[PDB]
Order: C-alpha cells, then sequence, then structure tokens
C-alpha cells in the first residue's frame, strides 16, 4: 500500500509511440518548375545557336 | 456564266460571255552566311553543330 510516490507513482505508466510521425511535410514540387541537369564539375556553362 | 433567262420581246438579241484570266511569275529568294574556318574547327564545345 504505502509506498515512496517516486517509484510507484513514477512507474505506473505504459509508454506508447502513437503520437510518433503523426504529422507530416509539404510534398515535393520542384519536379513540375525545374529539370535536373547533373554536374560534374565546379560550375556549368551553358551555350546555344541563334 | 451563261445569260439569264428573259422573255423574248419579238426578236432574240445575240448575247456574249466574259472569260478572264490571271498571271503570277516565280520569284528567286536567298537566304546565307557567312563563318571563319577557324571557328568551326576551333568548335570542340560543339555551338556551331546546329547550323
Amino acid at each position: 500500500a504505502i509506498i515512496t510516490p517516486a517509484l510507484i507513482s513514477a512507474l505506473k505508466t505504459s509508454f506508447q509511440k502513437h503520437f510518433q510521425d503523426a504529422l507530416a511535410t509539404a510534398p515535393s514540387t520542384y519536379l513540375q518548375v525545374a529539370t535536373v541537369i547533373p554536374s560534374t564539375t565546379a560550375s556549368n556553362t551553358y551555350g546555344w545557336l541563334g | 456564266q451563261f445569260p439569264k433567262l428573259r422573255e423574248w420581246i419579238g426578236q432574240r438579241v445575240i448575247k456574249d460571255m466574259a472569260a478572264q484570266g490571271y498571271q503570277i511569275t516565280n520569284k528567286l529568294f536567298e537566304s546565307t552566311v557567312g563563318v571563319k574556318r577557324t571557328d568551326i574547327e576551333d568548335d570542340n564545345l560543339g555551338v556551331y553543330g546546329p547550323l
């Protein structure tokens, strides 16, 4: 019956992870407005003919 | 076109048709560009390839 309130009153709990990943983040969208051009050096120079 | 049919007035009248024509003469066109050969030779990038 009688017991310190720092052992039983502390350990009478059940940890659950329902709250984990409850919310999300905005989906990727840069694909719809940009192309992917891989690079192999410090910079990329572009040139086109008129 | 043939003349319109009309009521005979007492003596039939000879009419005539109207034919015409239209002529068009050919025209000659040109478009050209000049480039130094060294630029093409020094074209490792390939800028002048789509010419």
